[PDB]
């Protein structure tokens, strides 16, 4: 869930 | 909004030589910032290309409630703008652009940009702040904030446009917490101005 919807 | 965090704002603002005491630590940092020697409560970034970085102030806490004022140009913040506290332990830099302060259990965040809230923040997810904000819903915050950390309930707190937005991390309690910050932008000027402390009861 990082600010690139990557976790 | 508690007592005693009435009892600190309504005191006089510390001075000069006690905000030095409590300023970023020229001797905790990532090697890609530095403190200004011209105002020692600013640090720049150095533009360095993929890279996340952050600094500790010199002071500490493990006891007390304490509140100081991050001043950071809303248009110097990038994609990862952080603030928060954190551990002696907690890593100063990163590889590429993450939020660092909070990406692990050695520091706790807000990410100004997503106003989300990070801890252990690989294993957890982010959690909106301000309380108002939908699930995919930011706020664009104004440049200066306080950050409240009370050492002896165990929580940190932050203050915006002079509205206290409620406790944003319990479990401190027992620790020795640092203020910090985790920065992205080259050339970004970041000033730390604390407040005042107050012994518990
Ligand atoms: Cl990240």
């Amino acid at each position: 869930w990082d600010i690139n919807n990557n976790x | 909004r508690p007592a005693r965090l009435d009892q600190l704002l309504d005191m006089p603002a510390a001075g000069l030589a006690v905000q030095l005491r409590h300023a970023w630590n020229p001797e905790d940092r990532s090697l890609n910032v530095f403190v200004k020697d011209d105002d020692r409560l600013t640090f720049h970034r150095h533009p360095v290309a993929q890279s996340t970085d952050g600094i500790r102030g010199k002071v500490g806490h493990a006891r007390g409630l304490h509140a100081w004022q991050i001043n950071w140009p809303a248009r110097q913040r990038g994609t990862h703008a952080v603030v928060g506290v954190a551990t002696a332990r907690a890593p100063l830099h990163s590889v590429g652009y993450t939020a660092l302060v909070g990406s692990d259990a050695e520091s706790w965040g807000w990410d100004l940009g997503r106003s989300r809230l990070y801890h252990d923040g690989k294993n957890q997810p982010g959690v909106a702040y301000p309380a108002f904000l939908g699930p995919d819903e930011a706020f664009a915050l104004p440049d200066s904030l306080l950050v409240v950390l009370d050492m002896d309930e165990g929580t940190l707190s932050f203050i915006v446009d002079g509205q206290y937005l409620g406790v944003a991390f319990r479990g401190l309690k027992g620790k020795k917490l640092y203020p910090v910050v985790s920065a992205v932008w080259g050339h970004c000027e970041v000033t730390m101005r604390y407040i005042n402390g107050l012994d518990p009861e």
